[PDB]
């Protein structure tokens, strides 16, 4: 009976503060705090005072720092069963103004008892999850509870499946506005608590589709956190991949997360990994994208970082002319040859093949790959060429006879008729090109000084 | 000799993509001849925009030459205004530099060439098209797979684009304002993100200093259109509350490495100036304890606060928010020597305000 009087008084005072706007804040906040102090207060009174607070907040056009939040929630947290229901009426949700208020309270620390009710009925979320506007709120309520209670949702329960089902399907809707980053938050925590394997595959699958723009350095954390032996166990189902619709993009990003994992180190599982990997190609490859670039280079690093005749079948298409169509992968194909020729795959017949391939077809885009490939090749082949026939000059002879060569000079810098070649060519070109002039000259005098 | 130009105009309109090497070589040849526009219909442009979208993706070198050629032809400044409207801005579609290596190599060239095109087309473009346009540039500023250099200029055009968004919204019923903020979330998103990426700092400094210097003007200018004194909606204001909290974080690394510092901050302090004081007074009281807390680790931020109440209507309103916070912090002064100086320094300048403009500050 007393609460009703104050309820009336608060509303009358609340009308005044807006009237004054166009003590009052302290008075209205204090009386609101009165309801929390006083027990035996009816549950029904939440709706009256909630509306006026909402009515005035919009009227006063303030949402942050409004004094009515803190005293109000303290009353709600004591009576969370009704307030969640009143906020979960369909009409109330449809109003964005009302929807925003609901989430704000769920952010507060005192909502911890309040959020327990929401966590108690996962079935409720599924109803809204399976339109966008209604769905978007469902994502926010799901993420917010997990944000504080990471343990919740860690159960192996279908709730993740419902998010997973809509997750893959509705990537085209973003072509609400902030959903992608919001939705990814829920599943990533689930993967963090337990290795989702195929579940982790799906979130990465959609991670870079649908024209999304909000995942900055947020997904990468698990990759870094994934390392703190797991790769061998993790790789097995990756080979399965259970795609049923997959494409190169999915595998491309999938191997991106593997690379940190394989950078971790090396148990005996690596032995069976080599055999499994070399059985993938299926001869005919319809992928004309970076998948080959990532896959081919990835195989090279793992074996040395961790039968091999079957592996060389990968570079056979890039050993040929028509096969390995895209030059981008063709440079990577040569890059693979540099890596594989490190331990015992060094033969003269193939050594000459790779060497000119780096200098042949010079290009800025090729410069990046060939420069990377040359670095691995430089300590491998040239030592054989140094003790061999010094074949590097022959190709250098070919290009100058035809008529560009700085690439060979860079290699020669690491490594005497040639001395005239660099001097003769550079001086004509010099009439910028000033860079390689000094560097090789210092080596030229040092080489002459040494011998 | 001029007969070559008309002779070369015939192939340009034709040669559509109705034999991989032959067609690739054929398109490359047309790119070379199309470069020579020294002489200066639109038939040649019609084919150029036709084959521009139809260029095969795998032809990396062909696209490389095409994009460079596309840059040169758009410099005509006479017919280059017709290609954007005529091609329906198809360039805004996924056809942008299609091809793996093209994406990771020539993306800066593709966006930059379009950036200049929209730079002049700005006054010759409607609101609906701009909404499509800004979408691609909004991704550029936040996307971390691109050079930071283009991230800077992606905003530079946006600075002028929002005025066009404002202009079209002024001219007709275009829902510009709702659009005007959508990138503001991206702008503040950049700040919250840049604060995390400053950790690398503890040439990059020039990039970081250059990057933020662009952002402040971009966020500053949009506010002009957003308010066009009028009061700002609550949920709309909350973005700015995020802005200040993240913004003060960014302006940190530039004291442990002053004209530019004052320049940017004075530009920064203006972002909250022109907007309605009633919405302003709302913003800072929530964030003022943080900003005063932040100023402790970097005094230079005080250039905001001191300039904040040094002239405009912001003086009276900010002074109340400041002293009221300091007063409750008054016991802390005299115990924490490092913090004690800060409150006194803050107290000194606010007392500087009352001396400066006694009108309503004396009353304050």
């Amino acid at each position: 009976k007393f609460c009703d009087q104050m309820m009336q008084h608060l509303r009358k005072w609340m009308e005044v503060v807006v009237i004054t706007h166009k003590e009052e804040m302290k008075i209205c906040s204090a009386i609101i705090n009165l309801f929390h102090l006083i027990p035996a207060a009816p549950q029904t009174l939440v709706k009256p005072l909630l509306e006026v607070v909402m009515k005035t907040e919009r009227a006063m056009l303030i949402e942050a720092g409004s004094p009515f939040r803190e005293p109000l929630i303290k009353f709600l947290t004591r009576h969370p069963s009704q307030t969640v229901e009143l906020f979960m009426m369909e009409a109330t949700l449809n109003d964005p103004q009302w929807s925003r208020m609901f989430m704000s309270f769920l952010k507060h620390k005192d909502a911890r008892p309040l959020r327990d009710v929401l966590a108690a009925n996962p079935n409720r979320f599924i109803t809204l999850l399976l339109r966008l506007d209604l769905q978007f709120q469902a994502i926010k309520i799901i993420s917010i509870i997990v944000k504080n209670d990471d343990s919740w949702l860690a159960s192996q329960h279908s709730l993740v499946s419902q998010l997973r089902r809509v997750w893959v399907s509705e990537n085209f809707q973003e072509r609400n506005w902030k959903e992608p980053k919001l939705l990814a938050y829920c599943l990533l925590n689930y993967c963090k608590r337990n290795y989702g394997d195929i579940e982790l595959l799906f979130q990465l699958l959609r991670a870079f589709t649908g024209r999304f723009l909000c995942n900055m350095t947020f997904l990468k954390e698990y990759m870094e956190e994934e390392i703190p032996q797991k790769r061998a166990l993790f790789f097995r189902f990756v080979d399965f991949n259970d795609p049923n619709f997959g494409d190169e993009l999915k595998a491309k990003v999938l191997q991106h997360i593997l690379n940190p994992a394989f950078l971790y180190s090396n148990p005996e599982s690596i032995t069976s990994v080599f055999i499994t990997k070399v059985l993938d190609p299926e001869k005919q490859a319809d992928m004309l994208d970076s998948l080959r670039i990532y896959l081919l280079q990835y195989a090279t690093l793992l074996v040395e970082h961790a039968k091999l005749r079957r592996l060389m079948t990968f570079a056979w298409p890039c050993l040929l002319s028509k096969a390995c169509v895209d030059p981008a992968c063709k440079y990577s194909g040569h890059l693979l040859l540099a890596h594989i020729i490190a331990k015992f795959a060094i033969h003269k017949k193939i050594v000459l093949q790779v060497f000119h391939s780096l200098l042949k077809a010079h290009a800025m885009e090729a410069r990046a790959i060939v420069r990377q490939a040359m670095a691995i090749l430089t300590p491998a082949v040239p030592a054989r060429m140094e003790d061999g026939h010094q074949m590097l000059t022959h190709w250098t002879r070919k290009i100058i006879v035809e008529e560009l060569v700085h690439i060979l000079h860079l290699i020669v810098q690491h490594f005497h008729h040639l001395v005239q070649h660099m001097v003769s060519a550079m001086q004509r070109l010099g009439f910028e090109q000033r860079r390689l002039a000094v560097d090789l000259s210092e080596v030229v005098i040092k080489w002459e000084l040494q011998r | 000799n001029i007969h070559n130009v008309v002779a070369e105009f015939v192939p340009l309109i034709m040669n559509t993509i109705a034999y991989a090497d032959f067609i690739a070589a054929q398109i490359k040849t047309l790119s070379f001849l199309a470069y020579i526009i020294r002489i200066y219909s639109q038939q040649m442009v019609k084919g150029m925009l036709q084959l521009l979208s139809n260029c095969p993706a795998e032809t990396a070198h062909l696209r490389k030459e095409l994009l460079i050629a596309a840059k040169h032809i758009l410099t005509t400044e006479l017919r280059n205004q017709f290609i954007p409207c005529m091609d329906k801005l198809f360039d805004e579609s996924i056809l942008i530099g299609s091809g793996y290596t093209a994406r990771e190599t020539l993306r800066p060239l593709a966006y930059s060439t379009l950036a200049d095109l929209v730079h002049h087309v700005r006054q010759h473009l409607p609101l609906s098209d701009l909404s499509l346009a800004v979408q691609l540039f909004a991704k550029n500023i936040d996307d971390e797979s691109l050079p930071s250099s283009i991230q800077t200029m992606s905003c530079k055009l946006l600075l002028n684009l929002v005025d066009c968004i404002r202009s079209k919204s002024e001219q007709e019923s275009g829902n510009g304002r709702d659009v005007l903020m959508r990138m503001l979330e991206v702008f503040v998103l950049k700040f919250h993100t840049i604060a995390r990426y400053q950790l690398s700092a503890i040439f990059q400094v020039t990039d970081c200093r250059s990057l933020v210097k662009t952002l402040v003007c971009g966020v500053k200018t949009i506010t002009w259109g957003i308010t066009s004194n009028k009061q700002l909606q609550p949920k709309e204001t909350q973005i700015y509350i995020k802005l200040v909290k993240y913004a003060m974080q960014a302006l940190d690394i530039y004291q442990v490495q002053m004209k530019e510092e004052k320049e940017v901050l004075e530009h920064f302090a203006g972002v909250f100036t022109m907007m309605n004081p009633l919405t302003f007074k709302e913003i800072f009281q929530t964030t003022v304890p943080y900003m005063v807390e932040r100023i402790s680790k970097n005094y230079a931020l005080q250039i905001v606060a001191n300039s904040f109440l040094a002239n405009p209507t912001t003086s009276a309103l900010f002074a109340t928010i400041l002293v009221e916070y300091l007063l409750d912090r008054l016991p802390e002064m005299g115990s924490n020597v490092e913090l004690s100086n800060l409150y006194l320094k803050l107290f000194k300048l606010v007392f500087g305000s009352v001396s400066l403009f006694a009108a309503e500050n004396e009353q304050m």
